[PDB]
């Protein structure tokens, strides 16, 4: 994973993302959604969707959220106030925490003021607490700005290190992306039905067709422009639709 | 490197509340730290008790019940601790600690706490000036004898004929009596020629904000 | 389990040098950082030395740099501290103390020693009777007693009377001087009636020397 | 039964406005219950006035003006009486009382108001010690006088070399003289071996939060 001080940033981009396969997937310790419950993800669609991951104690999970204070989310990685997104969380602790301490993630615990949201700060400056200048050596009111968990298998739960992703679903105003899979039921014959052809919604009859499109359009109209024929999405077959009987 | 000041000496009786504080320098926002709490009973280690910063940040210590609690107030440049509902096993000595960077620990200064199991009382105190041998002797040690005075946190200050002296003192420490109050002890060291030469020196005692001073002057 | 011993203290002029021992056992030794940290008698307490697991931090304090050497042996399962060119003021209650880093504070202490930088050798005391006085005369009682200073072995004893007085005799700790010698004063109230009435003499022993002295005590000329 | 603490002896000057107080005990929420107010001229019976319950709750007592008003103050367990102008007609003691079950019917402690028609003054303190003869007489009296202290709420405290006495002291209630100004005198009893016994007696009085003592030495 990534260090809490310097969180990773990936962007997800246009895609088919099951949000089902996490949600379900019951090997999260922590899974909060806040701008939308989680059940409607799979059925909406947003224009990006970020995800940063890192790794922090176990009982500061819980400054991973709209609103909270503390060394993480004052400046190790803030949250905005109207969050969207959805964080999860896992513990980690056979694969972080190594006997005789995992010194290799860092945390930073001084900064001149709290974070903006989604912001970062990589820099190692000697912080300067009195008013003595530092120049850039060590001494009382001279602190280097990181720390360092030493994680350790022999540590009491809330001690242990936890991984975090933290979703961030935006919408800028593009004209669309990324959204939850559509999932088709089978297709009937010879009967009444009331269908719908990746957008085109109708009722009628379906029945196998001998007419042949050009190989990039969907439904044929007729004269007096109605709807007569389909492509079927996935095998490829063109339909004729005629109505059900009326009189 | 800082250093963290804390009142000596609270008190309080059985069921109530203390409030023990932890105050650093004018400079240093106090809301930048985290604060550590041990506590030392005599004749023992110290032992930790919590930690505080920003509540959602909070911390307890591992058999510490729920009754110690810290916080922490900004205007003051002060860290709190709090206890609620005091009993007969809080008689320690209650120290902060800032860990800032794993170069430097910095202890607080102690802090007393006593339950009072008993009605406070008065400390008798007897100055006795330097006996007539000492000052054939070449010498003169004032004697400035305190008794009595159930709760511990007595202080001495030591006067010539108006002014305050704070060379050649020594004061002991209180110590439990049968009765389970106090006494004390401070002698002041003279040349006889500076006992005869002011006109009179007194010992005086503070104690819970009341004070008690006695007087006495070279024949 | 888990518990970690201490020796090495004692008794030692300044000047010379001295090595303390922290022994532990139940958790494995080579797995944590270990420091030693002091406090007075009758003071707070104060950071001394850090030694990570064998990380070569060493970080002494701005008292003792220069002057105390802080090392450790896994193999044994052992914490050292050596001492040398003490102040006549580094005398102590010395504990070593496990850091657990992660949450950033100490644990399982050790119990301490005391090692005490001495300069005195042995000596007898000295004695003067504090006379009951009108500024010790209050209404019927009035106190005397008697003024034992400068004194390095400890134990010793004053009583009233070869033990006759047993009401309003009380002894007061013994105090420390900067000098390195001990001194104490033991008063006892009696009638003011009875000042100079009947017979009150201190009888000063002490045991690790031979002194004994009887020593009355009267009002002011 | 509870006690109805009351200050005594509040004062201010014509025109002013006064704010007398009556508390409970840290027990009952005197929101609670009616405070009643009762005023005492000197020579005479008391004289009902108001009563106050949580505003809107009022009510006044058949002859007294508008001034007298009573108000009730949560967070201190206090109900408050205030007089608004106060003129040369309201030298009185002001007795509040409650009266919870027809068993029971509790009276303040008095309150003295008096109204300056005069500026203040210096409590003149003067001290004897027991004569001769009555040295002689195996006994032994301690005398202080005060005198010329206009408004006349003093208090005395004795005093033994260092320590306060409370056995065998009497006092008078201040008496107004010609000059309309007030005296008062109390007593110390003592055999002439404690007379001896302490160095030095000595009395105080407190006017005011001012205070004056003096002070004798046997001989
Ligand atoms: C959509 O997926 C289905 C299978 O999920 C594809 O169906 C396959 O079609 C080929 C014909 O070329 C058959 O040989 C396979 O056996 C079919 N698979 C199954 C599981 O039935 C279908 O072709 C896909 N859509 C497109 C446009 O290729």
């Amino acid at each position: 994973f990534a260090s809490v001080y310097a969180w990773n940033r990936k962007r997800i981009s246009n895609c088919v993302a099951d949000y089902s396969v996490l949600y379900n997937s019951a090997s999260f310790s922590t899974f909060k959604c806040y701008g939308v419950s989680p059940t409607k993800l799979n059925d909406l669609c947003f224009t990006n969707v970020y995800a940063d991951s890192f790794v922090i104690r176990g009982d500061e999970v819980r400054q991973i959220a709209p609103g909270q204070t503390g060394k993480i989310a004052d400046y190790n990685y803030k949250l905005p106030d109207d969050f969207t997104g959805c964080v999860i969380a896992w513990n980690s602790n056979n694969l972080d925490s190594k006997v005789g301490g995992n010194y290799n993630y860092l945390y930073r615990l001084f900064r001149k003021s709290n974070l903006k949201p989604f912001e970062r700060d990589i820099s190692t400056e000697i912080y300067q607490a009195g008013s003595t200048p530092c120049n850039g050596v060590e001494g009382f009111n001279c602190y280097f700005p990181l720390q360092s968990y030493g994680f350790q298998p022999t540590n009491g739960v809330g001690y242990q290190p936890y991984r975090v992703v933290v979703l961030s679903f935006e919408l800028l105003h593009a004209p669309a992306t990324v959204c939850g899979p559509k999932k088709s039921t089978n297709l009937v014959k010879n009967k009444c039905v009331n269908f719908n052809f990746n957008g085109l919604t109708g009722t009628g009859v379906l029945t196998e067709s001998n007419k042949k499109f050009l190989p990039f359009q969907q439904f044929g109209r007729d004269i007096a422009d109605t709807t007569d024929a389909v492509r079927d999405p996935q095998t490829l077959e063109i339909l004729d639709i005629t109505p059900c009987s009326f009189g | 490197q800082p250093v963290l000041t804390q009142p000596p000496s609270s008190s309080a009786s059985p069921g109530e509340s203390a409030r023990l504080t932890c105050t650093l320098p004018s400079d240093i926002n106090v809301s930048s730290y985290n604060i550590y709490w041990y506590q030392q009973k005599p004749g023992s280690p110290p032992r930790y008790l919590l930690y505080y910063y920003s509540d959602s940040d909070k911390g307890q210590g591992s058999g510490v019940p729920s009754r110690f609690s810290g916080s922490k107030d900004a205007s003051a440049n002060t860290g709190i601790l709090l206890i609620s509902g005091l009993q007969s096993e809080d008689e320690a000595d209650y120290y902060c600690m800032i860990w800032p960077s794993n170069a430097l620990y910095v202890f607080g200064t102690g802090t007393k706490v006593t339950v009072l199991g008993q009605p406070k009382a008065a400390p008798s105190v007897t100055l006795f000036p330097p006996s007539s041998e000492e000052l054939q002797a070449n010498k003169a040690t004032l004697v400035c004898l305190i008794s009595d005075f159930y709760p511990g946190a007595v202080t001495v200050a030591w006067k010539a004929d108006s002014s305050p002296v704070k060379a050649g003192v020594e004061t002991t420490t209180p110590s439990k009596q049968s009765n389970n109050k106090y006494a004390a002890s401070s002698y002041l060291s003279l040349t006889p020629e500076q006992w005869k030469s002011h006109r009179s020196y007194s010992c005086q005692v503070t104690h819970e904000g009341s004070t008690v001073e006695k007087t006495v002057a070279p024949t | 389990q888990v518990q970690l011993v201490e020796s090495g203290g004692g008794v030692v002029q300044p000047g010379r040098s001295l090595r303390l021992s922290c022994a532990a056992s139940g958790f494995t030794f080579s797995s944590y950082g270990m420091h030693w940290v002091r406090q007075a008698p009758g003071k707070g307490l104060e950071w001394v030395a850090v030694i990570w697991y064998d990380g070569s931090n060493k970080y002494y304090a701005d008292s003792v740099k220069g002057r105390f050497t802080i090392s450790r042996d896994n193999s044994k399962n052992t914490l050292y501290l050596q001492m040398n060119s003490l102040r006549a003021e580094d005398t102590a209650v010395y504990y070593c103390a496990r850091w657990f880093h992660t949450g950033g504070y100490f644990d399982y202490w050790g119990q301490g020693t005391l090692v005490t930088v001495s300069s005195a050798s042995t000596k007898g005391p000295s004695v003067f009777p504090l006379a009951p006085s009108s500024k010790s005369t209050s209404g019927g009682t009035a106190a005397l007693g008697c003024l034992v200073k400068d004194y390095f072995p400890e134990p010793v004893t004053v009583s009233w009377n070869s033990g006759a007085l047993t009401s309003g005799v009380h002894t007061f700790p013994a105090v420390l001087q900067s000098s390195g010698l001990y001194s104490l004063s033991s008063v006892v109230t009696v009638p003011s009636s009875s000042l100079g009435t009947q017979t009150y003499i201190c009888n000063v022993n002490h045991k690790p020397s031979n002194t004994k002295v009887d020593k009355k005590v009267e009002p002011k000329s």
